[PDB]
């Protein structure tokens, strides 16, 4: 997944 | 780059095609390597990751110099030290007179300072054997080609389908362990060691199986008390012949009673018992070493 | 052949202080802060289980992360590009045959090309000066597990889980060596399993004290019992697997009694 931040 | 003047391929292999070159400013002869790698799919191989960040650590007089590493766009090249040929074909040369023995005593010597120097900074060479092995005019043997060299600050877990060469695998290997240890190489070395005193491989199988069974026919169907946990090891069979060790000096015919002793330990069945490389050196086989010159 | 376990030791020991990262580094870096680190690592541990990596795989790459933001100031966008880039050398340096280009592209869900992956690969390299063999807190307890009296899988399967935990937190444990850590979840799981205490064999193996583990056991100790809060569970996760008897669950001890 792309990564939240 | 553009102080490096190639003079010409010296062979291929791993990486692809190494050329001789010159340093321009300095003078110096060198082994060019060169991985064009893939710019698109996989980048840098695991052979360059390992050869490089091992070599890297592992400065020795008898382990080969990488001496730089030159980065661009899409090619990387690394820089060795230069010596003009391996065991393999000096060997292959050598056949009719052998390799004599005090140069045989003197490349032994030597390959077990640098492999004693690879295990103490937790480094196994892998693949040791007749073509990954340098030597220049001098009498000087290099461990070159680190390309499958592991760390081992943890056990390294073997591959299932082994790549390495049949002929030089320890009989671990052939039965299935699930870690390498540093013996692996070590019995590598013996046999080596046996193919210059001889002048044949030791064991020169022609499948995994006879492999094995031409190593149990030398040496003796091994067994608990030779091998604790023989038995137990993943490919082992019960069906598997119980031959008698034949004699060990018509084996190695050439080899004085000294060198018998340090060939026998090297080919230990059990890997916590096959002796290592810094015991080895201290062996009587090497009160009397020189460093002669090859022809 | 245990004629190099101490030579390992002391050259491992040796090689913990050039791998180190700098201390400081995420103060210095201005997009990006320890509670996203907190999130890539997490993720990492994930992207291990699903290609079913090796730990020491995982512990690699987050040492190879650390020294790179080190050096290199990253944007908040391109973090899980170095990450992810670190990944993959890892498993080219670790693993038996690494995945391919294409998943570990695949698992950031085109966050990044095939490209732009490899380029990273490349300047990971470049800035690491191809300097991969770093030694671990895995690769120091795996040493430690030697000199048990004798060997208890729990013991093993728990300290290797508070090594991990302690991976995910530069909060304090970047001012750990590997080896500190590595004493320290030792005797934090041997601790909690049956109330024993850091070997008198290690002590002596390591010139390490309980004493001198005592900062980082105490921090070690918070993050056991504060585990099942922490906005990252990967980890626990990955702990309750039949293959680690499942310890992420026996009950942290509520003091260390020290």
């Amino acid at each position: 997944r792309r990564l939240i931040f | 780059m553009e102080n490096f003047q190639k003079v010409e391929k010296i062979g291929e292999g791993t990486y692809g095609v190494v050329y001789k070159a010159r340093n321009k400013l300095t003078g110096e002869v060198v082994a060019l390597k060169k991985i064009r790698l893939d710019t698109e799919t996989e980048g840098v191989p695991s052979t360059a990751i390992r050869e490089i960040s091992l070599l890297k650590e592992l400065n020795h007089p008898n382990i080969v110099k990488l001496l730089d590493v030159i980065h661009t766009e899409n090619k990387l090249y690394l820089v060795f030290e230069f010596l003009h040929q391996d065991l393999k074909k000096f060997m292959d040369a050598s056949a009719l007179t052998g390799i004599p023995l005090p140069l045989i005593k003197s490349y032994l010597f030597q390959l077990l300072q640098g492999l004693a120097f690879c295990h103490s900074h937790r480094v196994l060479h892998r693949d040791l054997k007749p073509q990954n092995l340098l030597i220049n005019t001098e009498g000087a043997i290099k461990l070159a080609d680190f390309g499958l060299a592991r760390a081992f600050g943890v056990p390294v877990r073997t591959y299932t389908h082994e790549v390495v060469t049949l002929w030089y695998r320890a009989p671990e290997i052939l039965l299935g362990c699930k870690y390498y240890s540093t013996a692996v190489d070590i019995w590598s070395l013996g046999c080596i060691f046996a193919e210059m005193v001889t002048r044949r491989a030791l064991f020169p199988g022609d499948s995994e199986i006879d492999q094995l069974f031409r190593i149990f026919r030398t040496l003796g169907t091994p067994d608990e008390v030779v091998w604790p946990g023989v038995t137990s090891m993943p490919d082992y069979k019960p069906s598997f012949p119980k031959w008698a060790r034949q004699d060990f000096s018509k084996v190695v015919p050439p080899l004085d009673e000294d060198g018998r002793s340090l060939l026998s330990q090297m080919l230990h069945y059990d890997p916590n018992k096959r002796i290592s490389a810094k015991a080895a050196l201290a062996h009587p086989f090497f009160q009397d070493v020189t460093k002669p010159v090859p022809h | 052949v245990p004629d190099y376990h101490e030579d390992i030791h002391t050259y491992l020991r040796e090689m913990e202080v050039k791998c180190k990262p700098k201390v400081g580094y995420m103060k210095k870096q201005p997009d990006i802060t320890n509670s996203m680190r907190a999130i890539l690592v997490d993720w990492l541990v994930e992207v291990g289980e699903e290609y079913k990596l090796q730990n020491e795989t995982l512990h690699l790459a987050v040492n190879y992360i650390d020294r790179f933001l080190s050096s290199m100031s990253v944007l908040r966008g391109k973090l899980q590009l170095v990450g992810t880039a670190a990944m993959l050398l890892a498993s080219k340096f670790e693993e038996i045959y690494p995945p391919e280009v294409a998943e570990f592209v695949y698992i950031t869900d085109d966050t990044y090309t095939k490209k732009q992956v490899l380029r990273m690969e490349h300047l990971v390299l470049k800035v690491l000066t191809f300097d991969l063999a770093a030694p671990t807190v895995n690769q120091f307890l795996t040493q430690y597990f030697l000199h048990q009296q004798p060997a208890n899988c729990k013991v093993e399967s728990l300290a290797m889980f508070l090594g991990e935990l302690s991976l995910i937190d530069a909060d304090p444990y970047l001012k750990y060596l590997p080896s500190v850590i590595a004493g320290a979840a030792f005797h934090l799981a041997l601790y909690t399993v049956t109330g024993q205490s850091w070997p008198e064999s290690l002590i002596r193996k390591t010139g390490y004290t309980l004493e001198s583990l005592k900062p980082c056991l105490m921090d070690l100790h918070q993050t056991y019992l504060k585990a099942p809060q922490h906005a990252q569970q990967s980890i626990r996760e990955k702990y309750k697997n039949s293959k680690y008897h499942g310890v992420s669950l026996l009950n942290p001890p509520e003091t260390l009694n020290l």
